[PDB]
RNA sequence: AGUAAACUGAGAGUAGAGUGCUUAGUUGAACAGGGCCCUGAAGCGCGUACACACCGCCCGUCACCCUCCUCAAGAGGAGACAAGUCGUAACAUGGUAAGUGUACUGGAAAGUGCACUUGGACGAACC
RNA sequence: CCCCACUAUGCUUAGCCCUAAACCUCAACAGUUAAAUCAACAAAACUGCUCGCCAGAACACUACGAGCCACAGCUUAAAACUCAAAGGACCUGGCGGUGCUUCAUAUCCCUCUAGAGGAGCCUGUUCUGUAAUCGAUAAACCCCGAUCAACCUCACCACCUCUUGCUCAGCCUAUAUACCGCCAUCUUCAGCAAACCCUGAUGAAGGCUACAAAGUAAGCGCAAGUACCCACGUAAAGACGUUAGGUCAAGGUGUAGCCC
RNA sequence: AAUAGGUUUGGUCCUAGCCUUUCUAUUAGCUCUUAGUAAGAUUACACAUGCAAGCAUCCCCGUUCCAGUGAGUUCACCCUCUAAAUCACCACGAUCAAAAGGGACAAGCAUCAAGCACGCAGCAAUGCAGCUCAAAACGCUUAGCCUAGCCACACCCCCACGGGAAACAGCAGUGAUUAACCUUUAGCAAUAAACGAAAGUUUAACUAAGCUAUACUAACCCCAGGGUUGGUCAAUUUCGUGCCAGCCACCGCGGUCACAC
């Protein structure tokens, strides 16, 4: 992330159903994405990531919850 | 999370119980009759009239001598899980074997993995076959085995009518007895997508009696019976235990094999969502240990497979998952699906770079077209061992080159001189050629003693003040070398090669 | 100013231990006048893009990654990321006041010529 | 940047180019000073009418399109990616190789005296070395904690030994960037501040003129007194704060950590 | 945008953007007891199957309607004229409403500024050289609209002789596609339409049902989940974490005492 805060941001690269390739960010603690995989994502821009304007729904095709 | 999953009912009653037509399955190994048998049983011929006349879907006719049920399952090494499921849902197995093969004793281990009588057919009519059985624990009445040898003629039709009164006599032994009332249950014998009736299911009915508007569940699938047609296509009203019917109006496809449970109403969903529940518990599961694992530390052919059914997917991917050659080449399976070649699958191919594979399925102009524009390949095929030789020649095309070190000729070094040209002091290595000739194009390597010193080509060569692109056999050479690190002896050895491109091969077996 | 300098003695602490520290005394000077040029202080102002406050801020060139744009896919541009490197161009009269147009020149901020602007100052009776 | 020489150029004629902080950054015309004058600064606030222009920053006096005698040009002029700002004017403070004036009294300069930096030695520190402490470490560390280490001191290292242990345990273990306690420093200053009051249109803020014009001020500090030989000098004193200044190793103590 | 609020800065004032608060709709996550009503493919991409147009003493009439979709798009509204249709038959007319004529009629772009024959006179021959346009002509892109309903389309070639080719934008349903996904129900009993002189017949119009928390209404002896808790903005105890994991609509939090994970 930009400055001041400092993180490990977990991001993925995806082909949307556009065809465009866009960042999407991963929330949650810890996930299981790999490549060859559907997720659906939505919008919301991370703050603390420049040009990261989607995010991967939780608990969606091959996205799953959050493993408490 | 509470339990809402529909379970299997309980053994029926013996006033309930009900007989019912027997499940037989024909097994055996490939190009055994297994086909042309049924074709012979059914009156009907069809063996002639397939791709390469190869089995590769298991089908279920009802045929009526009484009545049974037949499966065909292909006889080939690739479509094992469509075997086992067979003999997981037969009541009787029909081994036929032409006058023992590997097939033959995998389905061997199927049967007596399920626990069902065998009937043997020796088909091209034998001595010999059963002997040889008596190995593979198959004994025959002539041997003091239960299991009943009967020599059949396919071909000609030759005793056929005694063995299917030993396979009516084996039905009556077994009493096979169902409650035709209640709850439906069965089991998934395929799986596919017709363009004008949806996602469609060849089932088998094992309890109960299936009835238009029944709502069934079959793992994390769900249906409310819209239409129930038999092989011919024609509607049949009802559908009584031990009676194959083709379902449609599920919401989603089933995989192949998985039991079918009727529920009382469609909010069925509920069970689907729960067993869906289940599933993702356990990859949650999976997936904790993994991210745990990862926290506690804080040539790639990709192919996309398209099948007409979900047997055949299920087959191809074992098929694929087969493949031991990483190392050289790496395999990823982007994404496998039921139907025809579609706008996503080109899609997903474009991303990857990969290869479609479309096994009994097709692909219109449209696709064709948008195929060739984003430079996809497609690649439709009828048969599935062509389907894995052309997998097995990407998978090469993908492998690099080998080069091939063929040995020219042979120098051994006499004297060191040291000649200035160009104010350049240059190492000149006197070489007398023993065996062979050696070439100016073809490559060198530098032996000392055995050892491989340098490897490369002659920066100069030249003999006699003359420069000569061959020297022959006996002719002296002075060589330089393009390297001057390299340190010339007068016992040093030269050996000269030919490199040749060779197309390299992919070490994957299929079997 | 009994100051600097030189000489002598005593005490603390130690069983003993300092060319050290504290302290008493003795002999005992020179310059002390000019200056705001240097460095600071005060009074009145002026300027300020700094405010953990000039050890501030800040500009441009020379690598990697990311997004987008224009493109004969090689490339250019912008922004972000923010490093390291070469200088210190701007903010105080920023140490050559700054800037506009334009022309030429330069590793780079930039320099110079010509005209223009104050979004600078000229200390605001005489001296 | 400073000095020297010279060219394009500045001049004339004939065409072009058509840009400026082309700004008096304040449109033309007609009118008012009435009030409800008025964010701030600037060059007071306005009214009627009309035209031109403007609509977050940057991209951008840019790209593309078009027009031009212009061909590294000028005019018109975007968009995408990005940010939660950009901006205008102020308040206070700091700072200025900032102006004027007055000073520095061991003191800023020229000056006066004795030294240091050169030598040997004593002693401290850095670096190297060792199995072998720690802390201070610009002014405001460096014969410093020590008015003091051969054993002890000692907290260091090596080996050996003990486990309710001198203690109703213990730790010189970490954190001085949690502190008390004692201090350095500006200070070889003179300001800090309760409670009120007033000005700023009731903004951050500011508050003095003695022929006085919004300040009054308890209290702390300076000063006065006090010690030594005076009233002089030297001591002592020296506030609020500054440097997250020094000390967890004077001792105590928060938090965290070890308990064969 | 309002009764407004947070956010530029060391601080204040002004301008300004961004976001918050409110109300809907769609989709997604988690969750979900019942009843009534209303509404209900993402797609003018392709469609399996079943039905959706008959009636009637033969001729005729209807199948040009209803039903559907929103691709295209200033054919919708007002006036003049007057076809077809109803009033059995003329109505020496009324109602309704085509074509034709006049007028009015969406948004963005001027970096779309010129269009290039877009006019007039004459009976005609032919003559004049004009006509529209910065008060937006011409052009490009977007879009169903002004909703008792209206316009347009009906697989494409605007049309449909013809050609491409063999058509669900009728109902139920399906493939593909999308974040988007209603039953392969029944009856003509009610209304409407078609036919008949009529009893009546037919109708996937419609009616009565089916599925769906999309909405509203109402209830339940038992049956409640979702989000949030630093400020805006209602509401946190203790542990673990230690600028890491993570969170945030904006300001921002997290570096060993976290009201923000
Ligand atoms: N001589 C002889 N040949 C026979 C007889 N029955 C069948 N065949 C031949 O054997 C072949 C059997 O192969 P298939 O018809 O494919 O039957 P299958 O054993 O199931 O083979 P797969 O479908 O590939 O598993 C047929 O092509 C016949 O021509 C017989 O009774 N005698
Ligand atoms: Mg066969
Ligand atoms: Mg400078
Ligand atoms: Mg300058
Ligand atoms: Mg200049
Ligand atoms: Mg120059
Ligand atoms: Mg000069
Ligand atoms: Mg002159
Ligand atoms: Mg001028
Ligand atoms: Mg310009
Ligand atoms: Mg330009
Ligand atoms: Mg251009
Ligand atoms: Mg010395
Ligand atoms: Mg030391
Ligand atoms: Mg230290
Ligand atoms: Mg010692
Ligand atoms: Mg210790
Ligand atoms: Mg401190
Ligand atoms: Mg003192
Ligand atoms: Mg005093
Ligand atoms: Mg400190
Ligand atoms: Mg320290
Ligand atoms: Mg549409
Ligand atoms: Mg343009
Ligand atoms: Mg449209
Ligand atoms: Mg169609
Ligand atoms: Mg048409
Ligand atoms: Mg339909
Ligand atoms: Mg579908
Ligand atoms: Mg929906
Ligand atoms: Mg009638």
């Amino acid at each position: 992330p930009k400055k001041p805060n400092s993180a490990n941001r977990k991001c993925c690269r995806v082909r949307l159903s556009t065809g465009r390739e866009a960042v999407c960010f991963i929330p949650g603690e810890g996930h299981t994405l790999q490549e060859h995989q559907i997720v659906l994502v939505e919008g919301g821009r991370t703050q603390d990531l420049p040009g990261v304007k989607l995010t991967v729904v939780r608990g969606k095709y091959d996205c799953g919850h959050v493993q408490k | 999370r509470k339990n809402k999953d529909a379970v299997r009912r309980p053994q029926a009653d013996p006033a309930l119980l009900t007989p019912r037509s027997p499940v037989v399955t024909i097994m055996g190994h490939v190009d055994h009759g297994k086909t042309t048998l049924l074709d012979k049983f059914r009156k009907t011929q069809v063996a002639a009239v397939e791709t390469g006349g190869i089995t590769q879907h298991i089908g279920a006719f009802l045929v009526s001598l009484e009545k049974i049920t037949f499966l065909d399952t292909p006889g080939h090494a690739a479509f094992s899980a469509m075997r086992a499921r067979g003999a997981q849902v037969t009541d009787i197995v029909v081994l036929v074997v032409a006058a023992v093969m590997k097939q033959t004793v995998e389905s061997i281990q199927h049967a007596k993995d399920a626990q069902v009588p065998i009937i043997l057919a020796v088909n091209k009519c034998p001595e010999k076959v059963k002997k040889e059985l008596l190995a593979y624990d198959v004994v025959c009445e002539d041997y003091g085995g239960d299991v009943q040898a009967v020599p059949v003629s396919a071909l000609t039709g030759d005793n056929l009518m005694a063995l299917a009164e030993a396979t009516v006599a084996l039905a009556e032994m077994l009493e096979l007895k169902a409650d035709p009332n209640g709850p439906v249950e069965g089991t998934v014998i395929e799986s596919f997508t017709d363009k004008g009736r949806g996602l469609v299911t060849t089932a088998i009915i094992q309890r109960g009696t299936l009835r238009k508007g029944s709502v069934l569940v079959a793992g994390k699938c769900w249906a409310k019976v819209r239409l129930m047609f038999d092989e011919n296509g024609k509607t049949i009203d009802e559908a009584y235990p031990s009676m194959p019917v083709g379902i449609t109006g599920w919401r989603d496809l089933p995989s192949a094999g998985e039991e079918i449970l009727e529920v009382e109403s469609e909010p069925a969903r509920e069970v689907v969502d729960w067993r869906k529940y289940e599933q993702e518990q356990e990859k949650g599961q999976e997936d904790l240990k993994i991210i745990e694992e990862k926290r506690k530390e804080h040539n790639v052919l990709s192919v996309i497979i398209k099948g007409d059914v979900d047997g055949s997917v299920e087959a191809i991917l074992n098929i694929i998952d087969t493949y031991d050659a990483s190392h050289e080449c790496e395999l990823e399976l982007v994404h496998f699906g039921v139907g025809d070649v579609s706008a996503n699958d080109v899609n997903l191919a474009e991303t990857f770079d990969g290869v479609i594979y479309g096994f009994n399925v097709n692909a219109g102009n449209v696709i064709q077209q948008s195929a060739a524009k984003k430079g996809v390949k497609i690649k439709l095929h009828k048969i599935i061992y062509r389907l894995v030789e052309d997998l097995q020649e990407e998978l090469s095309s993908r492998l690099p080159c080998a080069v091939e070190e063929h040995p020219v000729g042979e120098a051994s070094i006499l004297a060191t001189f040291s000649v200035t040209e160009g104010k350049k002091k240059v190492p000149v290595a006197g070489c007398r050629v023993q065996k062979g000739q050696l070439e100016k194009q073809k490559k060198f390597k530098l032996t000392r003693n055995g050892h491989v010193i340098w490897k490369g080509s002659l920066t100069s060569l030249k003999h006699h003040k003359d420069d000569i692109s061959i020297v022959k056999t006996g002719m002296d050479c002075g060589l330089s070398l393009d390297e001057d690190n390299m340190e010339f002896q007068v016992g040093d050895r030269i050996v000269c090669y030919e490199e040749k491109q060779i197309q390299a091969k992919t070490s994957w077996d299929p079997g």
